[PDB]
């Protein structure tokens, strides 16, 4: 599965 | 061989018309095999290839929830680098993103991936030691700032090794009839008249997978590089690919060229001449 | 912004062998940004029946796309793909040839 980008930029 | 899970994440802004499209599609090597798109009439992460039809309904439901919170990350995001450069709200701006896992022929982590763009220029990526960044400019420094406080590449490593590599080698292992199968090129040299003194030599590959190949002109064995027309790699539609290199030669020398094609699928690379 | 402008290739799936069916392809790639508009043309008139790839990108950022209809190749008819993009002053038009 994907990851969840654990932050916005 | 050598392989590799990537997914590939698009946000554009689009002021007046909603909100940013997010659209997300993975591959393992040159096969797509799933997508996400907040466009759909019902987004949810749907399969792209048949081998991986067989995952069950856990596989899919966390996938949706999390392109569902990507795409509000992304947007955000795309919010966030509006304001680090000073960009009007009637504009819209592209926020891209590649990430993914490399493995060996042993299934051995080879390199993680995680490298983010806006507006088509490298904004930030996470080096090869996947600890610390490198950040384009003063924007991507902000980013960096909190990426580091929010130790992001810490938990970027955790998936990158252990998530990233154990789901390649299992979709590697379900779809190895195919993700596990080199399919050689078919070859042939074509003959092209352009006048009474040239023509031209086209060397085809046609139907092979992977999209990796060397396709070579040589004129008495010196490499023609710089006077042969290389077409990019294109996709048939079938999941192979095709490609063709040109070389324009004197009426009556066409046999000292000579057309070489090497790609994993074959058992020996190929040697072409015109066969009239 | 950083703009590319596609470039564009259109092909058949299979060596094309008139009156029998294929694959007629227009494969856009290497542009900046993702909007574009694509058509297949048969005689100058736009297919209906026209299929497109999920948007994605290569390695230096730069979008492609393959939009792709079946087809029965004929001596007479002539088939073609129509590109629209920001950084094109007018649609271009690239007509398919069999030995390309
Ligand atoms: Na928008
Ligand atoms: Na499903
Ligand atoms: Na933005
Ligand atoms: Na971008």
């Amino acid at each position: 599965p994907e990851m969840t980008f654990f932050s916005v930029k | 061989g050598s392989h590799s899970m990537r997914y590939f994440h698009t946000s554009v802004s689009r002021p007046g018309r909603g909100e940013p499209r997010f659209i997300s599609v993975g591959y393992v090597d040159g096969t797509q095999f799933v997508r996400f798109d907040s466009d759909a009439a019902s987004p949810r992460t749907e399969p792209r290839a048949p081998w991986i039809e067989q995952e069950g309904p856990e596989y899919w439901d966390r996938n949706t929830q999390i392109s569902k919170t990507n795409t509000q990350t992304y947007r955000e995001s795309l919010r966030n680098l509006r304001g680090y450069y000073n960009q009007s709200e009637a504009g819209s701006h592209t926020l891209q993103r590649m990430y993914g896992c490399d493995v060996g022929p042993d299934g051995r982590l080879l390199r993680g991936h995680d490298q983010s763009a806006y507006d088509g220029k490298d904004y930030i990526a996470l080096n090869e030691d996947l600890s610390s960044w490198t950040a384009a400019d003063t924007a991507a420094q902000i980013t960096q700032r909190k990426w580091e406080a929010a130790r992001v590449a810490e938990q970027l490593r955790a998936y990158l090794e252990g998530t990233c590599v154990e789901w390649l080698r299992r979709h590697l292992e379900n779809g190895k009839e195919t993700l596990q199968r080199a399919d050689p090129p078919k070859t042939h040299v074509t003959h092209h008249p352009i006048s009474d003194h040239e023509a031209t030599l086209r060397c085809w590959a046609l139907g092979f997978y992977p999209a990796e190949i060397t396709l070579t002109w040589q004129r008495d064995g010196e490499d023609q590089t710089q006077d042969t027309e290389l077409v990019e790699t294109r996709p048939a539609g079938d999941r192979t690919f095709q490609k063709w290199a040109a070389v324009v030669v004197p009426s009556g020398e066409e046999q000292r060229y000579t057309c070489h094609v090497q790609h994993e699928g074959l058992p020996k690379p190929l040697t072409l001449r015109w066969e009239p | 912004m950083i703009q590319r402008t596609p470039k564009i290739q259109v092909y058949s799936r299979h060596p094309a062998e008139n009156g029998k069916s294929n694959f007629l392809n227009c494969y856009v790639s290497g542009f900046h940004p993702s909007d574009i508009e694509v058509d297949l043309l048969k005689n100058g008139e736009r297919i209906e029946k026209v299929e497109h790839s999920d948007l994605s990108f290569s390695k230096d950022w730069s979008f492609y796309l393959l939009y792709y209809t079946e087809f029965t190749p004929t001596e007479k008819d002539e088939y073609a793909c129509r590109v629209n993009h920001v950084t094109l002053s007018q649609p271009k038009i690239v007509k398919w040839d069999r030995d390309m």
